[PDB]
RNA sequence: UGACUGCUCCCUAGCAUGCUACUACCG
RNA sequence: GCGGUAGUAGCAUGCUAGGGAGCAG
């Protein structure tokens, strides 16, 4: 935009104009500084005027190569944290009980919501309230699914301990009420 | 239908996903391969690896998208707050979660006393607001699904209806599209469960390139995905506090049945003059053209909107499969037919049976819509002129025709009977002339589900087409809820158009010189949007004087109400948005040492501008 | 996709793709680059082609930017552009790059393609980058180099120790043992399934493996490619001696049996990488076992470049070291267990860096330096921290197959850094306490080539004998039996019979694997047997070529033995410079 | 979104190279940062090109343009250049009165207070300006105090004598009484507790606060908090009441302190009495005998 | 924690088309 | 003389993309 090559033709030949301004001389030196001056120009009608469409160009592709860039790097990111996640949610698969419900199936094939119901080594029961309560997770153990559980801890809806002494019918309504038993497997 | 049936009787743990234990790189993982409905049967996988080495990325996809994982990797669940057979659990500590309330806008209340509003004993009173909700508002919202039962449906006649609803669908076309053509409004809407850890769909998006996305779509056509979803609580305001609830379908489901069902669905809106009026503005004279292809010429019209009570939860299994299959009928070229098998049942594995994740913890979800797949409002739209057919053909069939006196309408039942029971193939002669006969004397006009049918009359008076206690009939025993007859309205006049569509009345004014339907909201709502925002930032006027230009868009057409208040609305908004600029201008021009020099804002505060946008031409 | 660049270390993403590891190239280096070579294509997040319809044209500087694809002369729309301009070619951040002077080199390395030993001179004479970048392609013109050897394919099962064995057609069949350790893997129908890691032998196809197994039809062995992968981690780190031995806990109480060993535990405590000067076989399998003691609370690494050098260093572990808290790693060939497996964070701590998890330590210990490569020693660098660092060894040895080499030979200082490092910043440190052998090469070392450090050991009891003889050699695929070299076995073996109970060493072992069905000395690979070799040897020239005559091939022969090992040197190079008795033909 | 410390003017500027960085308005944000090394400016966004992957610096040389910022290198054209006029264009682009003062004023800012002389120019100053003065004086303290190391101690010896050695090379503390080097122990994943303690010389002698025991590889510091802005002045407006109303002058004093009232009613008629006083000369006695003198 | 789909307004950016004048240069 | 075409502004239309907000099921 100021240092082009047709920069110098136009230099040279408005100078030249201008020198001829300086002396000052026939109708024909204006027919001269008239023909020179808009070829001249005619010159630059091209180079800061296509270049500058050049530049438009680049830059713009530049930018959009940098912004394909910035998402290749995002997929190597999702992929690294899926994995991890993959290969450690995998190891409490317990890998027992699982290995014998599985081996003695026709082939492989055993419906889903069976797995956790005969191999997980964990209760998590909820309670809306006492009524409901007794007729199941009374005392410290009871059974359900046929597997022989035992209470070890309850929480509530706030989130702390009570111990089971307090879950009687008239403690009741001070127990934030949706108690949350969490009990364990017990052979 | 039959496998509905014989599927009751055996024991519910033992639907739902397969497993079995493959070993990838030496180690071993559980993965889904195949799928048990209580309809389709045992369906199996097609292309399990029993080994590799390594997984690619559309494989650590449809790995980590799966339930066999994290279901088979957690602690057993006893939830004793619902009757829907729970699964498994994930956290240590079940979640929660609340709704807050709205936000009150005072200046707006100030100033809207001020004009007179609130004189207790006027016709405009508060009504909506924004409810609040406790602790365990999700899962007793969740719970509702004890509304649905299995069904079984009539066969013989639903292998008849579903012909004349297909003939309703058949100006329209549709087929399997590229994944260089699919459009995706809204790039930044989660991605459901498995992947909202990690970003929005976008970047999903991103990362899988064209060939991967059809890698994968055209993987799950000898496949099946089953699939997670979260449950999500609304925060909007309303007239009732029983919370909304919306399910967030994860991100491998909605990207492909994209590319699967685009084509129709973008060809259904953008079609005009048709049934169905999905994506046809009510703006510049719409309105006006809706409710006069309705009126076709029926000869002694009515009106008869009605509503079914719980709609996406009450729904019947059949009728959602239904609706599959009638979307799903163009393809009688791009794709094969046990692509369209696996095709279907990726569906019902994903949208009919899923894993919902109301919680922290997953459950089952026996049947019925999820508001929040792909293709809802369009599915509903399918299942909505199901009903219209059915309870047509009940009232025509049950009819004393020994006293009928026209003679074409008796053998008109007369060969209804005899195609419908006594036959076992098509005939679509006669399909062609029931589906004439019944546009001549009931036409429709059908949203996602709220209706409007302008039924001959001296007809349906002598039980020759629907009534309403015919929907009463119908939807008792085919979707087992009550249609209580104080929802259902029955217009007898027509120059006053439907008592309310889309939930807007309908004035005929006389505008230029001729006259028009503009279509009128409900003053308290108008009313109730411009006093309770969500977020300190609405609250804030001038920041966003952006709400009361289009508030006062939609309030518009009260200004040529009969009763009074309500037109006061309307010049209330224009002075409190001509109040909030002049107000900012020289605000700001204090703190600065100018401001506001060119104008044409004054726009905005007189009536001349928003009046454009009723009168057809744009 | 982005990174620095492997010259400028300026931010970049243009990969020279015309190499085989293809290296990250700042813009005005890959200018540098592409000028002066035929490195004609350069990849960024795109590969630079005219991607026209059917095109196909390669070239950056010829290349021209048409709209959004690229093209060159005879594609490009009216609206075009230079990709080649301003010594700087189009690539990310052309606003960012230092360039630099220094681009012969990475030309040389690009061009040169490891077959001579100035290659050698190259990787150790350049900038630790670019000599670190050349130790990977060097491993890549490895893989190219190895795996063009056919696929030994034993289709049927003799016996033991001997099987027919064949190959893939025209794909050349390696040499002999113990550089290429092999292993086997047999068909199944759509797969593979283990055979077994082997070295090979010929006949019949004798055999004396590492593994074993059932052997059936088809039975195919290869010597299995990996992938070297880059090596981020120097290969030493600079060091400094510090004010104080920190980092570190000093004792005053230690077993003196190791005299001159703790002199020198002192000065690797105050300085980070060092290295002691003691010839083959000096207690260095008692240096820095003693050290373990010495220091009781620091963690070591015990190393080696073989899995079967570690053998000493395994050895007396669990006998003058406690039991307890020593460790070593076995991968799943089968190695020394007697430590334990997986188990990081045990204050003694051995395994070879062919397996073994990433860490941190304190002192280290790597021996098998002579035969190591910078690729290797960057290993190391890679897989632990410490503050301070002893190899073991010495450079004087012999160095592994520098196969590529088919000229002027590599020398010792040449080998890896510590080697130019010990001669010209001298030894770190020595071992003089050589309790190995006797008077002779003793101070044949010393005043050899082993720089006059070590002393008369012990007595000269008279056993290696001498000739001037001659021999006739004769070759075959890519190895040398010499019967006048043969018969010269009995012809010596006559005049006393404390040559017939020892080992037949070879240069190549076929000429072992088959005078042994003669006599039956064992077969022995000169390569990697330091440490395992006997107190009384016999070794025979059989070959009078370089493999045999250097200067450092005879250091690591003469060693070997106690007082005893028939030195037949006929070959002509070292001769009239060690002096034994010279007893005729008989 | 606040005002500059010398002309009570809201602005919305933000120094670039300071302590906390402080407010600056406009034109007085240009006498601040002209006659300093000062070379960007945050605002209620940051000042600079926001086209992607772009990498500027000084706030000059870049360019407003549309609803964001440019720069020469990537700008587009229809410029706006930011430092232009005298006035760098943020909030409050007119109201702003700037000041000469300034290299005062940045000296004041611009003291790296390493020098008595930078007390002397914190003495070289007014309110705004030396509350000022006083927070960037204590900044730069803790900013130094921070630069050792965290005292590990890896073996246990005696009470008061450990094998102590610290994390690497960061310097060595003036171990007095200067240093409340207490401890956060580590357990499994976070860094909690060994105490508060006082390391001298031992064998490390240290000085334990309340009762404690010291593990392996855990350390000691002074971990630093945030010191914030203030408000009204040091020294109170001054004036010394017309008279000593509306108070409760009891007549019993407690004569111990025969100096004591004889201050005391100048001091009820005073507001801020800051006296010369040596060490257990009635002072210890003033104020307590003041409770007599003014129990209510 | 923030689902799918449709219509509408407002502010920037870019392209095209035309409209546009002032300069040119040629016939 | 009349047209040619080329650069420069100015206006309109339309399409694109990104941003903010509102309503309906
Ligand atoms: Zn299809
Ligand atoms: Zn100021
Ligand atoms: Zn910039």
């Amino acid at each position: 935009f100021s240092s082009l090559p047709s920069y110098a033709a136009f230099a040279t030949a408005q100078e030249a104009y201008e020198q001829a301004v300086a002396n000052g001389d026939s109708e024909v030196v204006l027919k001269k500084l008239k023909k020179s001056l808009n070829v001249a120009k005619s010159e630059f009608d091209r180079d800061a005027a296509m270049q500058r469409k050049l530049e438009k160009m680049a830059d713009q592709a530049m930018t959009q190569m940098y912004k394909q860039a910035r998402s290749e790097d995002k997929r190597a990111k999702v992929t690294s944290a899926m994995q991890t996640m993959l290969f450690t949610m995998l190891r409490k698969l317990d890998n027992d009980a699982l290995n014998n419900i599985i081996n003695n199936a026709r082939d492989g094939c055993v419906p889903l919501n069976i797995i956790p119901l005969t191999t997980a080594a964990k209760l998590m029961v909820v309670i809306p309230d006492y009524n409901t309560y007794k007729n199941t997770c009374d005392g410290t153990t009871f059974t359900y699914a046929s597997a022989l559980w035992e209470i070890q801890q309850v929480v509530d809806a706030d989130s702390k301990i009570v111990q089971l002494s307090e879950i009687s019918m008239d403690n009741s309504p001070n127990l934030a009420w949706p108690l949350i038993v969490t009990a364990l497997r017990a052979n | 239908n039959f496998n509905v049936l014989f599927s009751t009787v055996f024991p519910p743990t033992s639907f739902g996903p397969l497993v079995r234990k493959i070993f990838v790189d030496g180690v071993p993982f559980v993965v889904s391969t195949g799928y048990h409905f209580r309809e389709l049967g045992v369906v199996h996988n097609q292309d399990v690896n029993l080994h590799s080495s390594r997984l690619s990325f559309k494989e650590l996809l449809v790995y980590a998208a799966d339930p066999a994982m994290h279901a088979a990797s957690g602690n057993l669940l006893l939830d004793k707050r619902t009757t829907c057979f729970s699964v498994a659990a994930l956290t240590n500590n079940v979640a929660f979660q609340t709704v807050k309330p709205g936000n009150f806008n005072k200046d707006f209340y100030d100033f809207a006393v001020s004009k007179g509003f609130f004189k207790e004993g006027s016709s405009v009173e508060l009504k909506h607001f924004f409810f609040a909700q406790d602790g365990n508002a999700a899962i007793s919202d969740y719970d509702y699904y004890r509304y649905n039962l299995p069904t079984m449906c009539d066969i013989r006649q639903l292998l008849f209806v579903v012909e004349v609803v297909d003939k309703y669908f058949d100006c329209y076309d549709g087929g399997c599209i590229n994944a260089n053509q699919v459009i995706v409004n809204n790039l930044d809407k989660s991605a459901g469960f498995p992947f909202n850890k990690w970003g929005k769909a976008r970047l999903y998006y991103d990362s899988m390139s064209y060939e991967d996305q059809d890698a994968l779509f055209a993987y799950t056509k000898r496949n099946v995905i089953p699939t997670i979803t979260q449950m999500n609580l609304k925060y909007a305001i309303s007239a009732k506090n029983r919370a909304r609830t919306v399910a967030g379908v994860s991100i491998c489901s909605t990207m492909t049945n994209r590319q699967f069902h685009q084509k129709l669905l973008k060809s259904i809106a953008a079609t005009r003059g048709a049934t169905v009026v999905i994506g046809t503005s009510k703006f510049y004279g719409g309105w006006h053209n809706m409710l006069k292809t309705v009126y076709s010429d029926v000869e002694n019209p009515h009106l008869m909107g009605w509503d079914y009570p719980k709609c996406d939860r009450a729904m019947p299994n059949m009728l959602r499969i239904m609706a599959s299959l009638v979307l799903a009928r163009k393809h009688t070229t791009c794709c094969s037919l046990s692509h369209r098998f696996y095709r279907l049942a990726n569906e019902c594995a994903q949208v009919l049976s899923e894993m919902v994740m109301c919680g922290g913890s997953l459950y089952v979800k026996p049947g019925g819509t999820s508001s929040g797949d792909a293709t809802t409002a369009y599915a509903n739209s399918v299942f909505n002129i199901c009903q219209a057919v059915t309870a047509n053909v009940n009232a025509l069939l049950s009819t004393d025709g020994n006293k009928i006196a026209d003679k074409y309408v008796r053998n008109l039942q007369h060969r209804l009977y005899e195609c419908l029971y006594r036959n076992r193939d098509v005939d679509t002669d006669f399909v062609n002339e029931f589906y004439a006969y019944l546009r001549k004397h009931f036409s429709m006009m059908i949203l996602s589900d709220d209706a409007v049918v302008c039924f001959n009359s001296t007809y349906a008076s002598q039980g020759l087409v629907a009534s309403i206690k015919n929907f009463k009939s119908v939807l008792y025993y085919q979707n087992n809820v009550f249609m209580s007859e104080a929802k259902c309205w029955t217009e007898t006049d027509l120059t006053k158009g439907p008592h309310e569509f889309c939930s807007q009345h309908t004035m005929l004014v006389k505008q230029g010189d001729d006259y028009v339907y503009l279509p009128y909201p409900d003053p308290s709502r108008i009313l109730g949007a411009g006093c309770f925002v969500d977020d300190i930032v609405k609250t804030d006027g001038t920041l966003m004087i952006e709400r009361f230009v289009s508030l006062a868009i939609d309030a518009y057409p009260l200004t040529k109400h009969p009763n009074q208040e309500y037109a006061d609305v309307f010049h209330l908004y224009l002075q409190y948005i001509r109040k909030l600029h002049d107000e900012l201008t020289g605000h700001m021009l204090d703190m600065y040492s100018v401001m506001l020099t060119n104008d044409n804002t004054s726009r905005y505060w007189e009536p001349e501008f928003y009046e454009a946008m009723y009168t057809p031409h744009t | 996709a982005v990174g620095a660049c492997v010259l400028c270390n300026s931010q970049t993403s243009l990969r020279c793709g015309a190499c085989i590891r293809r290296p990250f190239l700042c813009c005005k280096c890959c200018y540098d680059h592409v000028i002066s070579t035929s490195h004609k294509l350069v990849l960024s997040v795109n590969p630079y082609v005219c991607n026209a319809p059917g095109c196909d044209v390669t070239d950056v500087t010829q290349l021209y930017l048409g709209g959004m694809s690229y093209y060159c002369k005879s594609h490009k729309p009216p609206i075009s552009f230079p990709l080649c301009a301003n010594g700087q070619v189009f690539g990310l951040y052309k606003n960012t790059c230092v360039g630099s002077d220094n681009v012969t080199d990475f030309n040389a390395i690009a061009t040169c393609d490891w077959t001579n030993a100035g290659d050698y001179i190259l990787a150790n004479t350049c900038t630790e980058r670019l000599k670190l970048f050349a130790a990977e392609t060097l491993k890549a013109t490895e893989e190219t180099f190895k795996l063009s050897y056919g696929i030994a394919t034993v289709r049927e099962v003799l016996s033991d120790r001997e099987l027919h064995l064949s190959w893939e057609v025209g794909k050349p069949r390696p040499p002999l043992n113990r550089n290429y350790v092999f292993t086997g893997y047999r068909v199944t129908k759509n797969s593979k399934v283990q055979i077994g890691e082997y070295t090979f032998e010929k006949g019949a196809v004798v055999y004396r493996g590492t593994t074993t197994y059932k052997l059936n039809v088809g039975d195919y062995f290869v010597l299995t490619s990996h992938t070297v992968m880059p090596l981020s981690a120097p290969t030493l780190v600079p060091q400094e001696h510090y004010v104080r031995i920190t980092g570190l806990y000093p004792t005053l109480n230690i077993s003196d049996e190791f005299s001159s060993n703790v002199a020198n535990y002192q000065k690797v405590g105050m300085q980070k990488y060092s290295t002691l000067q003691g010839p083959p076989g000096t207690g260095k399998s008692h240096f820095a076992i003693g050290l373990a003691l010495y220091y009781p609370s620091a963690r070591i690494v015990y190393t080696a470049c073989s899995h079967a050098a570690v053998d000493a260093l395994c050895e007396k572990a669990l006998k003058y070291l406690p039991i307890d808290k020593c460790s070593r790693i076995i991968p799943a060939v089968e190695c020394f267990d007697k430590f334990k497996v997986n188990s990081t964070l045990e204050q003694y701590v051995f395994c070879t860096v062919n397996a073994l998890p990433e860490t941190t330590a304190d002192i280290v210990v790597f021996d098998e330096i002579s035969m190591a490569t910078n690729y290797d020693l960057s290993v190391v660098n890679a897989r632990l921290r410490a503050k301070h660092y002893v190899y073991i060894g010495d450079p004087a040895q012999l160095p592994a197959p520098r196969t590529l080499l088919t000229k002027g030979t590599l020398e010792p200082e040449y080998f890896n850094s510590v080697c130019r490092l010990m001669k010209t910043i001298g030894p770190d440190m020595f071992l003089g306490t050589c309790r190995r052998c006797p008077a002779e090469i003793v101070d044949t070392v010393s005043a050899l080539v082993y720089d006059n450090k070590l002393k008369a050991h012990k007595d000269k009891s008279a056993q290696c004998f001498k000739m001037f003889y001659k021999g006739v050699i004769t070759h075959d695929v890519s190895s040398a039996i010499n019967r006048p070299q043969i018969g010269v076995v009995r012809e010596f073996l006559t005049r006393n019979p404390a040559w017939r109970k020892a080992v037949f060493i070879s240069p190549y072992n076929s000429q072992n694997a088959v005078a042994s069905k003669i006599l039956g000395l064992p077969t022995q690979t000169v390569d990697s047997s330091q440490g395992s070799e006997y107190d009384y040897v016999i070794f025979t020239q059989t070959t009078e070529t370089a493999h045999s005559c250097n200067v450092n091939r005879f250091n690591v022969a003469i060693t070997r033995a106690k007082v005893g090992i028939l030195c037949i040197m006929s070959d002509r190079d070292l001769y009239d410079k060690l002096q034994f008795t010279s007893l005729e033909i008989p």
